[PDB]
């Protein structure tokens, strides 16, 4: 009856790599591009939709692009459901800290936090584990603007720049061949248009299909900025470029 | 005395996505036909309900449900799982909602509540996933009307005009030049009707035909005039002979 | 064989039986042979105690629950371990409580009902240990055969592990004998001497692998080992 | 490749005694195998025997003959009229670059 | 073939013990000259289960 | 699956028929007990000329007068020692007293039968019964000198001697014969390290044997690195003459 | 195949197949027989003697509930013995609400909630029992049977075990010839001819005749086992009549 | 395969433990017959010819779950008794916490939250049991609630279940649709049993005694049955006509 | 949450769980500890290749469990986070409780029984991480490096390697150290685990971290271009 049967997902793999985890990057690659290019004076955050349904109200459904608080912002690449309660888990334990403590949460604290949680669920959880990478981009003073993804692996790795999503393959050897160390945030806002058209199959990839935002320090009086852009700012940002 | 399953039964599928969440959708697709059209000034909510058996009442039936005064709701797929779904999602919403704010819950907020619950059924080892989609329609300040669609999934996205069960791909198209940017809320439900007819035909009495809108406040529904700045249910569930009235003016 | 149904405590064969009881019956078979016998007024035990090889020493195979009862190991080992304790601490509390001294009947039945609660419900192995509890009390001597399955009942004579028939043969020739025999210690160890002699084939006893043990009217329960054994032979 | 192909059946084992178990090239072997190799391409004994060795990445001796054929196959593109230790030298990272792209990430955990 | 009358016995052989095995590496060690003081006992211990 | 609840069609527990064949696998233990003293003499495995063979150990201290050696899955017998530890402890603050082995050998045996399956009488936490022996020495007046082996079955005898691990069967055919009452400690130590050679894949040295004594003077005391040596230089002498 | 084999789960027919396979075993154990009489209620169970080992008058499986319940069942030994103590502990549970004796009907209701529940888990097996239970209170006689799937009736005459079949056989036609019913104290006697017939079916081993009742003018209302006299006039009697 | 085994969502979708379990009432092939009266609700079902065993004055299918609320039970005896115990224990609980017993249609919602329930847990299963629930409400007035193992509900203005359920249904379908009634706006109830009985006996086509009846009526604030003397003398009536 | 059974031994002694877990250290790229009588050096091999992989804010794997009390990996990369975070709540107990900082030979214990619970537990798999654990015990200045298997057993070493490859790094230890007598200086030292380590990372100067922990909590680590200067010795040898 319960005896018999058994859906084990806490099995240690054979190969030193779960089936499960294994699986979840196979259906993060189903859903759309996410990219983090991080600047000396920001990181530029982009990521495309990916509905495309007409009669489904996009516009005002943000759905991949959260603000949690004022420095810190995530991209969502994977499953939608699985993400809004980690969603939820973030933001409460940034606050926290705040609240403990009273500076804003150290990047690095917060997403080793949140890989242990997806960890814990293959480690004796019971658990299928949750099916999403998110990148955090975020800031602190001391250590500038950081930048970490992570698996469903329960694992986080910095970079200079990262994708998720689709198209990882065609986006990073892009960013490599054109971004160089030194590019500002004001080349990356150019620069992240540009390539996600280039991997998409779309002819232009409309502003209605895109979501942008910047976490930058270059907004004056020694301040942090964020504005997750609304989908016409986009547009006029996509003509100059020549995309439409 | 509880099932001896420790781990969730409910696995990726080797190719991804998860089995269950694939296994629950069909039941929403073979299910009668719903359709909606998100409109400036109100919304419509339509759908069949034929009798099971012309001895049975049919009057008993019903498949349009309350959250709030000002939501309403309506599903399709599983029967039995809708009814304890709304339970839970009154409790869910109005005490936590009055304790942190006291007031009828915003649509957009409602509706999230109601996704996280979804999603901890399938998580949740010996217990499968409620296999409905609802969609909940509402009011709220900020957002005018608004139309939110509710998948088995966990997920939701707010729609101009869907459909689902059956007759979901037929519905859509029509609808889909039909709707306008400014829509009259006498325009809509002559519209809705007009599609509805195709999904089955025949039994266009207002008894067997189930007809809701999201209309405009009223403190005469209120039940206290006394004060006629409170807002009134905004939700309405029309009677039988409304909708008789409506086929002649169609 | 495996097969029909024992990972699966609660589903049984279309007769009824469950495979779990049928290996714990033969587990009896495996280990320590003895035999037990009784008179109205007194209550034997024999056991032959085993070991490994000749440089272990033997080991009791009587294990005393109290001065007025006891109970004897063959099936498996650490079982009997379990109940043992078990039943020390609900002859402590009968006796606290309502004055009045644990009798054999309801010691089995207590007993039972924690066996047959693990054969119930998934978790839990059946308790494969013959047991044979003896006892002396108000209503004269009694001997029960605490079966795995959760059965106790009431004989004069039974014998236990493997090649059992021999010792039975015996007993019931000799049952009128060994009953009408009364106040007499010496009587009943001879004749229990005999019993598992029919019992042994190919196989020696000695007299200091041999553990006999009363509790009756005048007696406690007191253990009779070499020199003492060597009388009633 | 293995006797397990084969229904196993080879009789006598003391009469097929000894079995041999061939490891791959190491680090000390492929420099021999490849000193062979770089004779024929023209002009390669510039690059020092030494260097060619540390600078890829630990590979078999067959690799060594895909990476060989890699040099000539780059001089036929350009139209190198004689081989030289450039050509030599931009082999090796193509020839690893494809040996790379071929491998499936499945990612260590 | 099985069934009775035309077989009479059967006999199922298999692996020795470890002091069988001992006694089976005993003979053929013998005919080969060897460094006396040799303990059969101990190539046997590692060696698992094995075949003649 | 196979549970511990599931039996063989004998009816022995699964665990028990596998813990042999664990036990098997480790360290070779070698005790002779005696009145004069128990001498625990061990084989310490050792792979490399880099390990340093003073941190490894293999008798382990669970009481001032209790020594132990232990054979099996090391891993699970090192939480075995600790809860040893605890026991004899908490024995010793109730009755003011030093533990009987015998007592002690009990207690341990308690502790590693409780499973994971889901009692009803217990408390569940491990799957199984521990798949390890050892071997509990020690002393006090009742029994004089003692020396037990506990199996993973649930058992316990005492023995005059006992080998466990790789060597078991060979060093037990000896020790039947050798074994004697009239044996003292001088005696005891030098018949340990004869059997233990020919089991010994290598040679035989004081760095990869490590022998250890419980007296009751001294109560548990590991032997240093000299006393070891000239027992083992004692003893070629003696062989040499063949 | 799979619904069969999975412990409460719907067989495609209809309910669990393990619940038909604990019945086989009622079948196989003892006969038991339960008469409803004017007075009261006559118990009968056939205690095989296998040997001359067993003691007699000692393998009782008569047990007592409450003080006016008597309690015999055949099937699986142990699982009676589990039902029994679940009915010693829901007549106590009444007295500590109620401060009076449970009438009988309200046993046989409460007593079958127990059998659903075990049977709508799949962690814990089916009861392997029927029960004859009964007995006189303020209410009068009633008889009541506990079927191994849970269901209770009212019976003029129950039976149990193996030699049912003889024993049914024999109950209709004595109620076609008394349908006025009759007294417990004959039933005595008409209860030992009956046991005679089902030993027909068991007749393998020789057996002991055990009857206890409980009767609303001889014992009372109270339940006590039949033995002495009573009992042997009964054998004697009963005897002569099956020749 | 073994999605379909145990109790967890098929492919398809379909629950299978489910459909068995609509074979399963038809197994025991208990019909039962309920009409609406004009200030009554009157059931009436068959019973399976006594055994001599038996005692044929017991009952067990009827269960008087409050003085508003009778219910009759069609389906799996053993599940009968189970089910009569949660009907009782949620009608006592509205009676602490809201002052007052459950109606009709409000004990119906209760146990259809409470069969979804034991339908997605593996150790728990639905009640194979099909539950008639018979009152006359105030508001309502005389009503039928029928409550389904799934845990799906509807009201009834007449209802039949039972493999024979298809003839009863074809003669009441005649009846009340021709006449063009929602329910019998007779007066007296006892002209309602009268003639409940004679719809019976006329559909399945097989004349009802004493012995297979039983008639519950249910009225305001009481459930009752008849007694036997009555259930004899509305015979005396029905023969003459 | 899981609590069922995966402790049950094969019929060939063993915990099919433990087998896995050692398959799974070889894996994760290598480290390297041989000790001084004067430090103990650490050399280890960190990504670094990935052209737009900022190194600063890549996570290094040699971990600060105390000031004293270092630790490096071989293995799964999300099991050694929960790993360390273990150890330093354990460190900063000892303080708490029995005061001093960890004596380094009690850390060793603590890391292995946690290993040990996972296989008590059948519920629970055991990481598949081993880790090498160097430190000065307290009041003290005397090297201990310390070597763990996923298994729950701890011993320590002279010089170990753990991780990819640990063949040829073996071979080399047997002749570039002997046990009589230790490296005599700092600068001896950190030269023979450099050679060692180049065997299989082959030259690099970027990508490849030594830290060097010498008494008195002292961590310093090593700047490439002095690397390279152990690299341009050894390239002489190598020709000559």
């Amino acid at each position: 009856g319960s005896r018999r049967y058994d859906s084990r997902t806490t099995i240690f793999s054979p190969e030193g790599r779960l089936y499960q985890v294994e699986y979840a990057l196979e259906s993060i690659s189903h859903a759309g591009t996410a990219i983090g290019i991080m600047a000396s004076d920001g990181i530029v955050l982009a990521a495309e939709r990916k509905v495309t349904s007409t009669l489904l109200e996009q516009d005002t459904s943000t759905e991949k692009l959260y603000k949690l608080n004022d420095k810190i912002a995530v991209a969502v690449a994977g499953l939608t459901a699985d993400a809004e309660i980690l969603i939820n888990t973030a933001r409460i334990h940034a606050q926290n800290y705040l609240k403990t403590y009273n500076e804003d949460i150290p990047v690095e604290i917060l997403v080793r936090r949140l890989s242990d949680i997806k960890q814990g669920y293959t480690q004796h959880g019971g658990l299928r584990p949750f099916g999403v990478s998110f990148i955090y981009a975020g800031y602190d003073d001391r250590y500038g603007y950081q930048l970490y993804t992570s698996n469903p692996s329960g694992n986080y790795t910095g970079w200079k720049a990262i994708s998720v999503g689709a198209n990882t393959s065609a986006a990073q050897t892009l960013l490599q061949m054109d971004y160089k160390d030194d590019m500002k945030v004001d080349d990356a806002i150019e620069l992240a248009l540009k390539t996600l058209s280039k991997t998409t199959d779309s002819s232009a990839l409309t502003y209605d299909r895109l979501e942008f935002a910047t976490i930058r320090k270059g907004a004056n009086d020694g301040e942090v900025y964020q504005k997750i852009f609304k989908p016409q700012e986009i547009k006029d940002i996509l003509v100059k470029t020549g995309i439409t | 005395m509880t099932d001896r399953y420790s781990f969730s039964l409910t696995t990726f599928s080797p190719s991804g996505k998860l089995g269950q969440i694939d296994y629950a959708l069909t039941a929403v697709k073979q299910g009668v036909t719903s359709l909606g059209i998100k409109a400036t000034n109100g919304v419509v909510i339509a759908t069949e309900k034929k009798s099971s058996s012309p001895l049975a009442m049919s009057e008993t039936l019903s498949k349009v449900s309350l959250l709030t005064p000002d939501i309403g709701a309506v599903y399709s797929g599983m029967g039995p799982d809708y009814r304890v779904l709304v339970d839970k999602s009154r409790k869910v919403a109005h005490t936590s909602y009055k304790r942190i704010y006291g007031e009828y819950p915003p649509t957009k907020l409602l509706v999230s509540e109601v996704a996280k619950i979804m999603q901890e059924a399938t998580q949740s080892g010996g217990v499968r996933p409620f296999g409905v989609s609802l969609l909940i329609a509402g009011h709220d300040e900020f957002n005018g009307f608004s139309l939110y669609q509710v998948d088995p999934s966990g997920s939701y996205f707010p729609w101009k005009a869907t459909a689902i069960g059956k007759g979901s791909v037929a519905a859509k198209t029509f609808l889909e030049k039909r709707w306008n940017d400014e829509l009259e809320l006498e325009d809509a439900i002559h519209i809705a009707l007009l599609t509805l007819k195709e999904s089955v035909e025949g039994e266009f009495n207002g008894d067997t035909i189930e007809l809701a809108i999201i209309g405009d406040e009223n403190p005469d529904l209120l039940g206290y005039t006394g004060i006629p700045t409170d807002k009134g249910p905004r939700f309405r569930k029309l009677t039988s002979q409304e909708i008789n009235d409506r086929l002649e003016a169609l | 064989f495996r097969n029909n149904y024992d990972g699966d405590t609660v589903t049984f064969s279309p007769t009824g039986r469950l495979f779990q009881v049928e290996y714990a019956l033969e587990a009896i078979k495996q280990g320590s042979v003895t035999v037990g016998l009784r008179s109205n007024t007194h209550a034997v035990l024999v056991a032959l105690k085993r070991n490994a090889d000749e440089l272990s020493s033997y080991q009791k195979k009587i294990i005393k629950c109290d001065e007025h009862m006891g109970l004897s190991l063959a099936g498996l080992a650490p079982d009997a371990r379990v109940l043992s304790n078990y039943l020390r601490q609900q002859c402590n509390y009968s006796s606290l409580v309502f004055n009045r001294k644990l009798a054999v009947e309801r010691a089995g039945h207590l007993l039972c009902d924690k066996a047959q609660k693990n054969t119930q419900s998934y978790g839990g192995r059946p308790y494969g240990v013959g047991l044979l509890i003896i006892g002396y009390d108000k209503s004269g001597a009694h001997l029960l055969e605490f079966q795995p399955s959760g059965n106790v009942t009431e004989l004069y004579g039974t014998a236990i592990g493997a090649r059992s028939q021999g010792a039975k043969t015996y007993l019931e020739r000799t049952l009128d004998t060994f009953i009408k025999i009364d106040g007499n210690p010496d009587e009943l160890i001879k004749a229990g001497v005999e019993a598992i002699s029919q019992s042994l084939r190919d196989e020696s006893l000695t007299v200091d692998n041999l553990s006999i043990a009363i509790v009756g009217k005048d007696t406690p329960f007191t253990i009779y080992d070499g020199e003492a054994v060597a009388k009633y032979i | 490749n293995k006797i397990e192909t084969l229904d196993p059946a080879l009789i006598r084992p003391g009469r097929i005694d000894r079995k041999i178990l061939f490891e791959n090239p190491d680090l000390s072997t492929k420099k021999k195998i490849l000193g062979i190799h770089t004779s024929k391409m023209n002009l390669s004994e510039d690059v020092n025997l030494e260097t060619l060795v540390t600078t890829k990445d630990d590979l078999s001796g067959a690799d060594i003959q895909a990476m060989c054929t890699e040099a000539g196959l780059l001089a036929l593109r350009e139209r190198r009229m004689q081989v030289t230790a450039e050509d030599f030298k931009q082999a090796k990272e193509r020839v690893m670059k494809n040996k790379v792209e071929e491998n499936l990430e499945g990612l260590y955990l | 073939l099985l069934r009775p009358g035309r077989i009479d016995r059967k006999v199922e052989f298999s692996l020795p013990d470890l002091e069988g095995r001992a006694n089976i590496f005993r003979i053929h060690s013998k005919s080969m000259s060897v460094e006396r003081g040799i303990r059969w006992e101990l190539i046997s211990r590692l060696c698992p289960n094995s075949t003649g | 699956d196979r549970g511990v609840s599931t039996f063989s069609p004998e009816g022995r527990l699964f665990q028990v028929e596998y813990s042999l064949e664990a036990i098997k696998l480790g360290s070779t233990a070698i005790g002779i007990a005696t009145k004069e003293g128990v001498v625990l003499g061990v084989e310490k495995r050792a792979t490399s000329p880099l390990l340093e063979s003073d941190s490894i150990e293999k008798i382990v201290e669970i009481d001032r007068h209790i020594g132990c050696a232990m054979s099996g899955l090391t891993a699970d017998a090192r939480s075995m020692i600790e809860h040893a530890r605890t026991a004899a402890v908490t024995h010793n603050l109730y009755y003011d007293e030093d533990i009987n082995v015998e007592s002690l050998t009990q207690s341990v045996c308690d502790l590693a039968l409780r499973f994971g399956e889901g009692a009803s009488g217990e408390e569940r936490l491990m799957s199984r019964p521990f798949g390890v022996a050892l071997l509990i020495a020690g002393h006090d007046a009742d029994d004089g000198y003692q020396l037990f082996h506990a199996e993973p079955s649930g058992t316990f005898y005492r023995y005059n001697a006992k080998a466990i691990g790789s060597g078991s069967e060979g060093a037990q055919a000896e020790l039947l014969n050798e074994w004697h009452s009239s044996l003292t400690l001088k005696e005891a130590e030098l018949l340990v390290l004869k059997i233990l050679k020919q089991v010994m894949e290598e040679k035989l040295d004081e760095n990869n044997a490590q022998l250890s004594c419980i007296t009751k003077q001294d109560g548990f005391k590991i032997y240093d690195n000299e006393k070891t040596a000239e027992l083992i230089k004692e003893l070629k002498e003696k062989e040499a003459a063949e | 195949t799979g619904y069969d084999l999975s412990n409460s789960v719907f067989s495609p027919d209809g309910r669990n197949f393990q619940v038909e396979y604990a019945v086989k075993a009622v079948e196989n154990g003892t006969t038991s027989i339960g008469i409803k009489c004017n007075d009261g209620v006559v118990f009968a169970v056939e205690k095989l003697i296998t040997s001359k080992l067993l003691v007699p008058q000692k393998n009782v499986k008569i047990q007592v509930v409450d003080r006016h319940i008597g309690c015999v069942y055949s099937g699986l030994i142990p699982d009676g013995r589990h039902l029994v103590n679940r009915g010693r502990e829901e007549a106590a549970s009444f007295k500590k609400l109620y401060k009076t004796p449970i009438p009988i009907p309200a046993f046989a209701d409460r007593l079958g909630q127990y059998v659903q529940a075990h049977t709508l888990y799949n962690s814990v097996r089916p009861f392997g029992v029927s029960t004859i239970f009964g007995g006189v209170d303020k209410n009068g006689a009633h008889l009541y049977m506990l079927e191994p799937s849970g269901s209770y009736w009212g019976y003029k005459g129950a039976a149990t075990g193996k030699g049912r079949q003889s024993a049914k056989a024999e109950l209709e036609k004595l109620v076609d010839h008394h349908p006025e019913g009759l007294s417990a104290r004959e039933a005595v006697k008409q209860a030992a001819k009956i046991i005679y017939l089902a030993h027909e079916d068991n007749k393998e081993k020789d057996f002991e005749l055990e009857i206890s009742w409980c009767s609303l003018s001889e014992t009372n209302g109270l339940h006590k086992f039949v033995k002495g006299d009573l009992l042997q006039e009964a054998i004697d009697f009963a005897q002569k009549e099956i020749n | 395969g073994y999605d379909r085994h145990i109790t967890i969502f098929s492919p398809e979708g379909r629950l299978y433990q489910v459909e068995y379990a609509f074979k399963a009432t038809n197994q025991t092939n208990i019909n039962s017959l309920a009409v609406r009266g004009k200030d009554c609700t009157v059931v009436i079902s068959q019973k399976k010819v006594p055994d001599k065993l038996l005692d044929p004055t017991t009952v067990s299918y009827i269960f008087c779950i409050s003085r508003t609320i009778g219910m009759v039970v069609n389906g799996p005896i053993p599940d009968a008794r189970n089910a009569a115990l949660r009907a009782k224990a949620e009608a006592a609980e509205f009676r602490y916490k809201y002052g007052y017993d459950m109606p009709c249609d409000v004990l119906a919602k209760r146990m259809a939250n409470l069969s979804q329930i034991y339908t997605q847990r593996a150790y728990m299963r639905p009640l194979g049991v099909i539950l008639t629930f018979v009152s006359v409400d105030e508001e309502l007035g005389p009503s039928i609630y029928k409550t389904d193992p799934a845990g799906y509900y509807v009201g009834y203005k007449a209802t039949a279940t039972g493999p024979k359920q298809q003839e009863i249904t074809t003669n009441l379908e005649n009846h009340f649709k021709k006449s063009k009634i929602d329910h019998i706006n007779e007066e007296s109830w006892e002209k309602v049993v009268e003639f409940a009985i004679t719809h019976m006996i006329d559909a399945l086509g097989t004349e009802f005694s004493k012995n297979d009846l039983e008639v519950g009526v249910a009225t305001k604030d009481k459930f009752f049955t008849l007694s036997a003397e009555n259930i004899e003398e509305r015979l005396v009536a029905i023969a003459e006509q | 949450g899981y609590d069922r059974a995966l402790s049950i031994f094969s019929p060939d002694g063993h915990i099919f769980q433990v087998e896995y877990a050692l398959e799974a250290v070889k894996r994760g790229t290598c480290a390297v500890g041989v000790k001084g009588k004067n430090c103990v050096v650490l050399g280890c091999e960190r990504r670094s290749t990935l052209k737009l992989q900022d190194t600063r804010i890549t996570p290094s794997k040699v971990s600060k469990i105390d000031s004293h009390v270092v630790l490096s990996f071989s293995g799964l990369n999300a099991d050694s986070r929960i790993l360390i975070e273990k150890a330093r709540v354990e460190a900063q107990s000892h303080r708490l409780t029995l005061e001093d900082p960890v004596t380094v030979e009690y850390l060793t214990r603590y890391v292995a029984g946690v290993q040990q619970r996972y296989t008590q537990s059948g519920g629970v798999r055991p990481f598949g991480v081993s880790t090498l654990i160097a430190g000065f015990d307290p009041r003290d200045d005397e090297p201990k490096l310390y070597q763990t298997e996923p298994s729950g057993i701890y011993s320590s070493w002279s010089a170990q390697t753990i991780g990819r490859n640990s063949k040829t790094v073996r071979e080399f230890l047997e002749k570039n150290y002997d046990r009589k007598e230790p490296p005599a200086t700092v600068e001896e030292c950190v030269k023979l685990t450099v050679r060692s380590l180049l065997e299989v990372v082959q030259t690099g100067a970027k990508n490849i971290e030594i830290t060097v922990v010498k008494p008195d909590s002292d961590i310093v680590a090593l700047s490439s271009e002095e690397i390279n200067q152990y690299v341009t010795q050894i390239e002489q040898e190598k020709q000559e």
